């Protein structure tokens, strides 16, 4: 699980925060000494997951972003209460983007029926340090 | 980037000796995607012989921008010389990683693109 | 109360996390178009409050930091489970720093007895651009 | 020293110039104090601490600069280069611009720390 240098960020799950998240992700990737390609890869991959989450998020949902810098890789987990389990449908362009830019990308959700009180949907991905 | 004064993209169109060059600055994301697609549609509507989209000043290129570039290539490419200026980690790299540099012509600089669409 | 642009940052309350927090706080201020003086003030103010909380924090307490950029002001709140109620107060150099940088420096705690299971101590300030 | 701070030592016709870059915080404070201590141990007639390259000046750094001035100011001509929002600004906000001489540039400090 999360090391001592992990950071959890929480912002309202909305389109107005989409660019804010990107700026924070880029700051973390630079702070983690990722090279220029890796910082851009991380920004794009996390922007993709945050866009998908937000665009299905419940009206008053929080987007949670956990960045866990480990020895050889940086692991990111993004999640939000969403109105569907098909936040990132298999076969979509999003899946192609995510697997091109990150490693071990996986979606998951809490199995609750989304229409009742939403269902927390999460995406994890790994940026290799080298 | 305040809520008062949100960031948007910068759009400029110039003719370079017959070639329409659309240049974008800033971040292309789900919010600004409509602005980008409107700008392309306006240039296309003026019926160019050649179109270069210059992403030199683009600070972020989201997946939606990738979609719009490939869709543009599909919707003009037969009737119009099409080229994209992209360099570095933000722009040409994701285009390359997604295999879209096989879909439309990439160039490192505007100078290269201009000779290339001719 | 929080505005739509509020950012909650949670890290282990350890001195080794201060450099990251400063970088994120600066990125927020820059993104919110604060000017150079205001970004530097925000970074220093938040660095000071986070430093004070960490030096009193329980061994594996979480430091919770909220940066809420508003219309006219940026509101900052930071809290952590601490081993004392005396984390920061008027008369210290720390307090002088905070009040030179911010407009409405306030503290609070939960009244629990710190040597039992710790006591949450909070600092709030308003940095106006 | 930690990687997050850089400290270099130079001479300008007998004026010791201690240049700091990176961040001055609780992690790097010891390295800064040790570097000042070393310079002062060699008995300079004048010392300029150049903060031109400092990306963050924490309150501990303000304390170190004030303490240095109090410690050596009687015996060593002392000056600090600081400009802009990171360094000069909080020194003035805390009133510490009165406690040691600030200069906007190294050129000013070098031409000014003697006479």
């Amino acid at each position: 699980q999360r090391g001592v240098r992990a950071v959890e960020l929480n912002v309202a799950a909305r389109l107005e925060n989409l660019a804010l998240l990107r700026t924070l992700v880029g700051a973390i990737g630079t702070f983690e000494d990722l090279d220029f390609d890796a910082v851009a890869d991380l920004r794009l991959a996390v922007d993709e997951v945050c866009t998908r989450l937000i665009r299905s998020a419940l009206p008053d949902a929080t987007l949670r972003l956990v960045v866990d810098p480990r020895k050889d890789e940086v692991v990111v987990e993004a999640s939000a209460a969403c109105d569907t389990h098909d936040v990132v449908a298999p076969g979509s362009f999003s899946w192609h983007v995510l697997t091109a830019l990150a490693d071990d990308v996986q979606t998951f959700h809490d199995g609750r029926q989304p229409d009742v009180a939403g269902s927390v949907f999460g995406i994890t991905l790994t940026a290799r340090r080298a | 980037g305040s809520m008062s004064a949100p960031d948007s993209i910068t759009v400029t169109v110039a003719d370079h000796n017959g070639v329409a060059v659309l240049s974008i600055g800033g971040e292309i994301d789900l919010i600004t995607a409509a602005a980008l697609e409107e700008a392309i549609g306006e240039v296309v509507a003026d019926n160019p012989t050649a179109l270069v989209i210059d992403l030199s000043a683009v600070e972020f290129l989201g997946s939606v921008g990738l979609k719009i570039l490939a869709a543009t290539s599909e919707k003009i490419g037969q009737s119009v010389k099409f080229g994209v200026v992209a360099r570095g980690s933000v722009t040409r790299r994701p285009i390359h990683l997604m295999g879209l540099d096989k879909t439309f012509r990439l160039f490192s600089t505007l100078h290269d693109a201009l000779t290339g669409v001719r």
